[PDB]
């Protein structure tokens, strides 16, 4: 399947993320976010299911949060006022239709 | 009731790590911050 | 159809957490290592 | 709280089985596993299996921990072999009924 990744930004949010499919939408099985500070291992970030969990990654609770609409698959998260440590690739991540799939992951300051 | 239950799983999974992992990660980054 | 969907993905999670238990199980011990 | 009591473990130095029958949801199968925890760390898992066949494993007892299962009887396998010199390790099953996880006696089973 095809993807779209976007909507990460270079601050110092006030930014807006948009992640979507370019298929297989709503289709919602296990979907995640993921970062990684450079020359690391990347990991788990935030994850929304069947039914829109509201479950992330410990250091995010009041930080990072899930929001979607099936618009075109476009689903979003919250990420305001953040925590700067995190200044690093960010990426959705979403695996569908029994396979996994990723995004492209974009450089991203944080702080 | 063959969704209700079988549903039930995955929303445990999905806290499982995700609570998991977050002292796994805050240690190898704790790891990190410290060590080298 | 919807058991499918849910039983596939069931079972590629348990793949996943069982690769990155495993991992973790590693990363402590040598955590534990660097303590020793 | 189901009593999913396990039992028939050995200490010595390969199917030891903490024997994993049910008096609830006679393999009422939602889902199940085993865990593990090395002295002075944290808790883990060896083997994590699910009603579905998919049966996998912790990424090293590969080649010597595979689990299978008779719900016939429910019967859940821990079956082994060749004790590799490391295999002190904690043996027991957990499972997770209406979501509630749930645990029994489980053995740090001593084996070479």
């Amino acid at each position: 399947v095809q993807l779209q990744e976007s909507g990460g930004g270079l601050v110092y949010d006030s930014l807006r993320l948009s992640c979507a499919s370019s298929r297989s939408i709503d289709g919602i099985n296990i979907m995640r976010w993921y970062r990684q500070a450079p020359g690391k291992q990347r990991g788990m970030v935030a994850v929304v299911t069947g039914w829109g969990s509201t479950n992330y990654v410990d250091s995010v609770k009041g930080r990072f949060i899930i929001s979607r609409d099936s618009a075109k698959d476009t689903v979003y998260l919250q990420m305001n006022n953040l925590k700067p440590e995190d200044t690093a690739v960010y990426s959705c991540n979403a695996i569908y239709r029994g396979s996994e799939y990723w995004g492209q992951g974009t450089q991203v300051t944080v702080s | 009731a063959k969704i209700a239950e079988l549903q039930a799983t995955i929303e445990r999974l999905t806290s499982e790590a995700a609570l998991a992992e977050g002292a796994l990660e805050a240690a190898r980054r704790d790891r990190s911050r410290l060590q080298m």
